[PDB]
Parts: structure tokens; sequence; C-alpha cells
């Protein structure tokens, strides 16, 4: 009931 | 029994000692530690856990082993050497979840906050914080909590770089996600702990030699100038991120409105001088919507609220902002304080003790540069009498000393006073200028000190 | 050594009762500053059975613990008064503010309904043994507590029983602190309490009553514009105000 199992994202950085 | 405990103590103690002299020749020996700790016997694996801890911090080396016969068994050694301390670190997590046994998992809760302490910067540093961390997300204070809340301040006030503490910050938010923001109140002063934020006759040598050592030395001053300026940058951006993270939590933990309130106020009001000026302006907005222990709540509101205008040069900086809002709170929220009872027992802005806070508002207030004695601090003081009607005489007496030792020279305070506007509820008498009440009342209560303390009022 | 046999005697008892507390008290009365150990005594023992409490409730909530509460609280009462004709504060009379303090601490520590006519009685004791003393008592945010109790402010017998209780017991504080020249100032805070909590009959009716002493009380105040140093015109509008209704 604590397990740290924490995927795909994207970061907008260019113009 | 007695016997074998002894033998395998001694063994344990050979084994150690040999590690010591000759540490790279004997790896061996860990894995024979190893299955020494497999004995049954309770005590036997507690000192063999021990002595791994021993041996581990005495043959780890200072630098993080970066990963992949003077270098190639140098690599092997080190992959070999990491090898015994993720095995060892398995063990650790194992004995940890599992929870006579109590003693041991105190021990091994000794040995973590050891490995916490000297082996940070080493690998599986992050399986390390995380085991320690588990254990404090708890809802009690499992045994060794003080050790281990000790290790990761300490780890944060030597933290200059700040990459460690932002790895704690990271686990330490993972938690309170995980729990809801729902942590001991001792948990949240991990942050106020974060360094970062609070930062705010010669040998001979060959004429190879001379050439190679002029020419080290060049690079070495080049790399210290650039090493220099790499890491303020680097220290600017993990605090960045460390303020980022550590501000989210405190929000969320207002938005939950839990009993943690106290600590994010806290954080909130020593770390608000490191945050954009922007930030300033929108943060007296979330403590000035939470109006509809709630008294209790308020105080810590219009308290932070002063704190953050109390901040050096903001009459530069003229953000306005009007926190007349919160002073109209504390003016009106007194009444409920001297309604409500209080204890002190015997042996949240900065300390504990509401009566605490409350002068230390007043005397803040009175800090401020002018902002009064401009005959609203005695239509303030007059209520502060009235509500000093109950509470400790040390109470009573310390807010009528505030006004003792103001430098304002009025004297209507504890009488017939100027109108009393700002919410009113009290006697205005307008236009009066009499130089002519509750101290009258006050020698006649069941201390007989407070008595002679009206006495040495009105005389004074 | 009689007397504190006379008062063990009473404690063990505790109309026989009653008379064992006359004979008690008027040997203490006998000698008031050898009667002030044992009544010092009697306050310490009942302060020790607090503290074991705190670090239980049940001894001090007893039927025998509230009847010597009650005893202590009339023997402060009659030292008190034996003070005041002497015109210095006895030692058995001075001890009266710790047993306050320990009614006090036993109110805040049974706060149950249940419990609430026990607080009763100790305020109604408390009540007059300020008035016997003269001296004022910080009452009112125990009674205003009272009746904002979920049982005094929420409707149901026992609870109007209760509400009648502390609205006698605010009203003699009121009359008692009625001679007093701040008199509408130290009710203030009550008033807009009592308003704010009435935002039904007897509040109402207790809450007019409050508003009508507070303005009278002003109404003298303003005609007594004399300066602090005349603190004797001060006095005799005290000693005319008597409301003892």
């Amino acid at each position: 009931w604590n397990s740290d199992s924490d995927e795909n994202n994207v970061e907008i950085v260019t113009a | 029994v007695k016997q074998q405990i002894k033998n395998d103590k001694e063994a344990l103690g050979i084994q150690a000692q040999q590690l010591l002299e000759e540490p790279v020749e004997n790896l061996h020996l860990i894995r024979n530690i190893f299955e020494k700790f497999d004995s049954p016997y309770i005590t036997i694996k507690k000192l063999s856990l021990l002595t791994l801890l021993a041996v581990f911090r005495d043959i780890i080396p200072g630098y993080k082993i970066r990963p992949l016969k003077e270098v190639a068994q140098r690599w092997e050694y080190e992959q070999t050497l990491l090898k015994h301390y993720a095995k060892f670190l398995q063990t650790l997590e194992t004995i940890l979840k599992s929870f006579t046994q109590l003693s041991l998992y105190q021990v091994a809760v000794r040995c973590c906050t050891k490995l916490i302490e000297q082996a940070s910067h080493f690998n599986l540093s992050e399986k390390l914080f995380a085991l320690a961390v588990r254990q404090i997300s708890h809802k009690t204070k499992r045994p060794g909590f003080d050790g281990i809340i000790n290790s990761l301040k300490n780890i944060f006030e030597e933290d200059n770089l700040g990459k460690t503490s932002l790895k704690c910050v990271t686990i330490l938010s993972r938690m309170f996600k995980q729990r809801n923001y729902d942590v001991l109140p001792d948990v949240y002063d991990l942050f106020l702990s974060v360094n970062i934020l609070n930062d705010m006759d010669l040998p001979y040598l060959t004429k190879k030699a001379r050439k190679n050592y002029k020419e080290t030395k060049k690079i070495t001053q080049e790399m210290k100038e650039a090493d220099a300026v790499i890491t303020a940058q680097d220290k600017e951006k993990y605090q960045s991120e460390i303020l980022k993270i550590i501000f989210i939590t405190y929000f969320k933990t207002l938005q939950l409105k839990g009993k943690l309130i106290g600590n994010a106020l806290e954080g909130v009001a020593r770390l608000s001088h490191l945050l954009n000026i922007e930030f300033l302006g929108d943060l007296l907005q979330v403590l000035r919507e939470l109006v509809m222990q709630a008294t209790r709540e308020a105080l810590l509101t219009v308290s932070t609220a002063f704190e953050i205008a109390s901040a050096q040069g903001v009459g530069k900086l003229n953000l306005d902002l009007d926190l007349g809002l919160f002073v109209q709170r504390l003016y009106k929220i007194i009444f409920p304080f001297s309604l409500n009872p209080d204890a002190d027992l015997n042996k949240v802005v900065n300390a504990t003790t509401e009566m605490e806070m409350l002068l230390k508002c007043f005397q803040v207030f009175f800090f401020k540069s002018k902002n009064i004695s401009s005959s609203r601090l005695s239509s303030f003081s007059k209520r502060l009498a009235i509500a000093s009607m109950q509470l400790p005489e040390h109470s009573a007496s310390a807010d009528l000393a505030l006004l003792k030792k103001l430098l304002s020279r009025y004297s209507k305070l504890s009488r017939l006073l100027t109108s009393e506007e700002q919410i009113g509820d009290g006697i205005y008498n307008p236009f009066i200028e009499d130089p002519d009440y509750e101290p009258f009342l006050l020698k006649n209560h069941y201390s007989p000190a407070v008595s002679q303390s009206a006495k040495e009022l009105l005389k004074s | 050594f009689v007397l504190k046999e006379v008062y063990l005697g009473m404690a063990r008892q505790s109309d026989k009762i009653n008379f064992l507390k006359n004979s008690a008290v008027n040997l203490f009365l006998l000698d008031a500053e050898s009667c002030y150990l044992i009544g010092f005594r009697y306050i310490r023992q009942l302060a020790i059975t607090l503290r074991n409490t705190i670090h239980s409730r049940k001894p001090v909530q007893s039927w025998s613990y509230v009847h010597s509460l009650d005893f202590w609280a009339r023997l402060l009462s009659q030292a008190a008064w034996l003070s005041r004709e002497k015109g210095v504060a006895s030692e058995l009379q001075s001890l009266v503010y710790p047993l306050v303090q320990i009614a006090l601490g036993v109110i805040m520590s049974s706060p149950s309904s249940q419990l609430f006519p026990m607080r009763f009685h100790i305020i109604r004791s408390l009540i007059y043994l300020s008035r016997h003393t003269g001296v004022f008592i910080p009452l009112a945010p125990s009674l205003f507590e009272v009746l904002d109790s979920s049982y005094v402010s929420r409707k149901k017998v026992y609870q109007d029983g209760l509400i009648d209780q502390l609205l006698e017991l605010l009203s003699e504080y009121y009359v008692l602190y009625a001679t007093d020249i701040s008199f509408p100032e130290l009710v203030i805070p009550a008033i807009v309490r009592s308003k704010r909590f009435a935002k039904n009959r007897g509040l109402l009716t207790l809450v007019n009553r409050l508003e009508q002493q507070s303005k009278f009380m002003t109404e003298k105040r303003n005609q007594q514009k004399f300066a602090p140093i005349d603190s004797d015109s001060v006095e005799q509008f005290a000693q005319t105000i008597d409301w003892q209704q």
C-alpha cells in the first residue's frame, strides 16, 4: 500500500 | 550455544579485519559474511549485519562508480563490489518490509541511516532513500524515525550542489501523493532544512615531468573556473526545481485543508522570499481565500501574510496588495480567541502555543516602520485589553508590556478612546479627547499578581 | 490535628454530611492560619488526583470528589469572608484560586453532556466563591461554550434544563460583575458571541437582559466622567448599582 511502481510523454521546448 | 555464538563473532571479526587490510583480494569473504548472517541466531544476524555495514563503509569509494588489469580488473572489482552492495540492500528491504524482531528492525534502520549519511553519493542511493522514506510515510512513528530524519536533515545541510537533496525531495513528494499529503508534521520540516534554499625539499621532477606538471596545472585551473560557473548554474537550477516541487506540495496541502496546514504555512513563509515577485502578489490571495480550529488557521494566514509583507525592500518593489484585509481579520479574530479556552500544559509561523504568535504578530506589527501608532494602534489595543480578560497573567502582562514599551505616547488606550471603526462592535466614543476601565475589573481576578500588575500599569 | 481528623471524617462520610462539614468549617474558622495548611493539603490532594487523571478522570468526577470539591469551595468562600473582615487575604482564602483552576481543569477534562451537570455545579460554586471574595471570575468562556454546546445550542428535557441552568449562572455572573465600571466592556465579547449563536426564547431573553445591562453600564460610565485619580466616584457608582436581579 506504499509501492512506488510509478510513461511516454513530450516536452514542448522548441519554438 | 554461547561458545558457538562467540566462535561466529570471532570468525566475523577475523574476516572483517582481513577485508580492512586487503579489501581487493578478499571479495569472497563478503559472501562468507552473508552465509554467516544466514545463521538462525538473532544476535549473530545483528552482528553480521553490523560487520557488513562496517565493511561496506570502509571499502566504498568516495566517488560515484562510473558504470561500464589496471582498468579492467578495477572495473570487475567495482562491478563485483556493486553486486554484494545490491544483495546487501536487497536483504535490507526484505527485513524492513517483514515488520525480538523489533530490535533487529531497529538495527536494520540504524545501518540504513549509516549508509544514508555516508554512501549518499554512491550508486543505489535511489533504492536506499526509498526504503528509508517508506518507513517514515507510515501513520505512526516507527522506531528509528528520529535517526532517519536526523540523517536526512544532515544530508540537506551538507548538500551544497543540491542533486542529492533534489532526489530526496522528489521521493518525499511521491510519498505525499501516496499519503494524500497526510504525514507527520516533522516530515514537512525536512524541506526547511534544505541548505540550498537557506543559503539566501620538493621531490625532483625530470625535464619531461615539469612540462607535464605545468600542462596539468593549466588544465586544473581551467577546470576549476568552468566547474565554479557550472556549479553556480546547476545549484541555481536545482534550487528552482526544489522550489517547484516543494511549493506544489504545500499548495496541494492547502487545497486539501487537512491538519498539516500548520507546516505548509511554515514552509511558505520561510521560502516566500525565494520565489518570484509576481508570485508574491498572488500568494496572499490563497491566504485570504480561506475565511469561510478555524480561528487558529486564520491566525496562521494573517501572520504569514505579515511575514511575506515583512520581506526587505517591499518599499522599492511596490507590490501593494492591501494587506489591510488580513489586518481586519486579526482585528476580528481576537474575540473568538478570548472566547475559547487555552492550556499551556507543561514540560505554524515559527513556534507553537497560539498565544505566542499573537504577541509575535503584534511585535512584528510594532516593528513595522511607522506603519502604526497613528491612532490605529490604540483602537487595536482596546480590544486587546478586552480580550485580556482571561488567559494566564504572564500572557496578559505580555500584551500590556507591548504597549508599555511602545514608542507612542498615547495613554487613553486602556480607557475611553477615539472612534473604534474597522468592524466596530465596541464603544466608539467619537471626538472625546479626554485623558481619563478594564484594569479596574482586572484587579479582582483569581491570581493575586494580576492586581499588582494592574497597579503597576496605572502608576506607570 | 483535631481539625484534620474532623475533615477526614467529613470526607469519609461524603444531613449528617452537612453537619460534619459545618463542624469542620467552624473548627477551620477557629484557627484560620492553622486550618490553612489543612485546606492547602486538601487542595493539593485534589490537584494530585487531577494530575494522575491527566497522566483516571473517574476519581476526579466521582460523587465523593464532587462533594469534596464543593466542601473545599465552601471553605474557601468562608475564608474569603474572614479575609475581607480582617482586611488581609488569608492563606485559605488565597487557596481558592488553585481550587478554581482545579475545577476548570476537571470541567475541561470532562466536557461530555452527561457530565455537564457536574460542570454546571462547579460553575455555580465558582460564581458563589467569586461573589463572596469580591474577585471577578473568568467563567464567561465556560458558560458560552456550554450554551453553544450541541446539547444546549441544538435541541430534550435534559438539554432544556442544562440551558436554563447555564442561563441562570450567566445572569448571576452578570449581576456580580454589574457593579464594575467596565461591566459593559467585559460583557461585550459575551454579547457578540450570544448574538452570533442566536442568529430560543430563554437565550433571546438573556441576550436582551445582557444588552440592557451593557447599556446601563455605558450610561453610568459616561456620567462618571471623572479622571482615574478620582476612583472614589467610580466606587460610589459601583456601590449604587446593584442589579441583584
